[PDB]
């Protein structure tokens, strides 16, 4: 058998073109850098690299101060110089093949941010972890930019539609909805991520419908999203596209190395739902931080980094016994003792560590 | 204020005697997150103002939002 071509259609978002409808999806601190992404991206999915953490990007060799072997505040832990160093080698992997940033809406110095994004050379800035009516405002000299909220109902895409039209005259150029089986930080309260009123399938109908009155924003289906039939499913369903992470972080070409240890031995019992100092639950491995605060011999938390607004700059991260910025960063570095480690709820299914190309194309073929 | 309590009734479905300077969006008058967003929304409209989130997510009772239409 030879490498078939797809009956799926490529996809239009801004002014790009990507030749298969599938993000992605960025993941923090390390994890979807230039390797991962610069080679999805090659393979004709959108690669999304995460500009958060980027401070510590080959062990912090772009940043201008360490507290405590930490980058010291938003200046350094979202690092512009490193940034753009790995924008600068994930498009030695895919030239001008689209690319999108990650940022999470609640980070400290947001708006710097998405604007390093733009000058990095992304072509789509992608922002959950919020209702990012602000978006637009960093991103006024950047009219190639798309922009792509992240939103869990369709009662957010109206509220995000009319206040980016009133202080903005835009629109989004796409929408992510985003289920409650994805990694990371979820868009429900805890007690809502089981219901099944929220599975994906029941959300994605409601939003389509709610989009297609501002004329037809393309809708991005994510969480839970496994093989070519799930795509198929979410597609049927009115989704322009759909955006997936575990399946990535099960590829050789993650740049946190250590996933590739640690998922083809993940059980499924210890995948677990936390809080979190950025003020949504997120799912999470049994494993790292989360066994030292098991055991009593968790690190002590010193807010050096400064990462998110909700947190009040420690007060949260001692409230729920954890700091992000220095379990993610921690995990990139490659520490399994004190890292923080994420995953979809599919990551147990994850047996063999396959290439990016022989993923996009178990995904595209037929 | 009586402009105020009016918005405030139609747009959370709640009766105008129960929207008091005391009574929480979140609590008392059964609100969820993107409710408010509709309801600055409208209010902002109404008294043709603008009221910014850093603004917005300080207030929490109809008396903290009249306060703030007062100013
Ligand atoms: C390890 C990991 C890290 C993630 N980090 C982020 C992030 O930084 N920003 C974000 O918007 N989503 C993040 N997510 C969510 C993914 O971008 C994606 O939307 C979701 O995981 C898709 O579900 P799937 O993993 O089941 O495909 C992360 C997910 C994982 C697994
Ligand atoms: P409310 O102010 O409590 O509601 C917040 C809402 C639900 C509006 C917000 O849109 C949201 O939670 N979005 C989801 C972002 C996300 O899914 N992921 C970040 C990944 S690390
Ligand atoms: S203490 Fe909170 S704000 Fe400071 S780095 Fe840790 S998670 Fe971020």
């Amino acid at each position: 058998h030879h490498h078939m071509v797809s009956t799926l259609k490529p996809l239009k978002i801004g002014k790009h073109t990507i030749k298969f409808p599938i993000f992605q999806g960025g993941m923090g601190v390390g994890i979807s850098w230039d390797e991962l992404a610069g080679n999805v991206a090659k393979e004709g999915a959108l690669g999304v690299i995460s500009a958060v953490g980027t401070g510590y990007y080959k062990n912090m060799r772009f940043v201008e101060r360490i507290v405590a072997k930490k980058p010291f505040e938003a200046l350094n832990f979202y690092s512009k110089k490193a940034l753009n160093e790995i924008f600068a080698n994930a498009r030695k992997i895919c030239g001008n093949n689209p690319l999108g940033a990650n940022i999470l809406y609640a980070i400290n110095d947001y708006g710097r941010v998405l604007r390093d994004s733009c000058e990095a050379g992304a072509n789509i800035i992608i922002t959950g972890a919020g209702l990012p009516t602000n978006m637009p405002e960093f991103a006024k000299d950047f009219s190639d930019v798309a922009l792509i909220p992240i939103i869990s109902s369709a009662k957010a895409l109206k509220i995000l539609c009319k206040r980016w039209s009133d202080r903005y005259k835009r629109i989004p150029d796409a929408f992510i909805v985003e289920g409650p089986l994805s990694g990371g930080h979820q868009g429900f309260k805890y007690e809502d991520c089981f219901k099944e009123e929220f599975r994906l399938e029941n959300l994605v109908p409601k939003v389509v419908e709610a989009s297609k009155e501002w004329g037809n924003i393309p809708i991005i289906a994510a969480g839970g999203i496994w093989d070519r039939k799930d795509i198929d499913t979410m597609l049927s369903l009115g989704a322009s596209g759909v955006q997936m992470a575990t399946r990535f972080l099960g590829t050789k070409e993650c740049d946190a190395k250590v996933y590739a240890d640690l998922l083809p031995t993940l059980k499924k019992e210890d995948i677990l739902l936390i809080k979190s100092p950025v003020g949504y639950p997120a799912r999470a491995i049994n494993t790292g931080v989360i066994k030292r605060i098991e055991e009593g011999n968790a690190p002590k938390i010193a807010c050096v980094s400064n990462c998110v607004a909700p947190c009040n700059r420690g007060e949260e991260a001692k409230k729920v016994g954890y700091c992000i910025a220095d379990g993610l960063g921690r995990s990139y570095l490659g520490n399994r003792e004190e890292g923080l480690y994420f995953t979809g709820a599919n990551g147990y299914r994850v047996d063999k560590i396959i290439s990016v190309h022989e993923l996009i194309k178990e995904l595209t073929e037929g | 204020f009586e402009d105020i309590q009016a918005v405030i009734a139609e747009q959370l479905n709640v009766d105008a005697a129960q929207v008091t300077p005391e009574a929480e969006f979140v609590k008392d008058l059964g609100a969820d997150s993107l409710d408010v967003v509709e309801l600055i929304m409208a209010l902002e409209e109404k008294f043709g103002i603008e009221i910014p989130d850093e603004q917005a997510e300080k207030i929490v009772n109809v008396g903290d939002v009249v306060k703030y239409i007062e100013d």
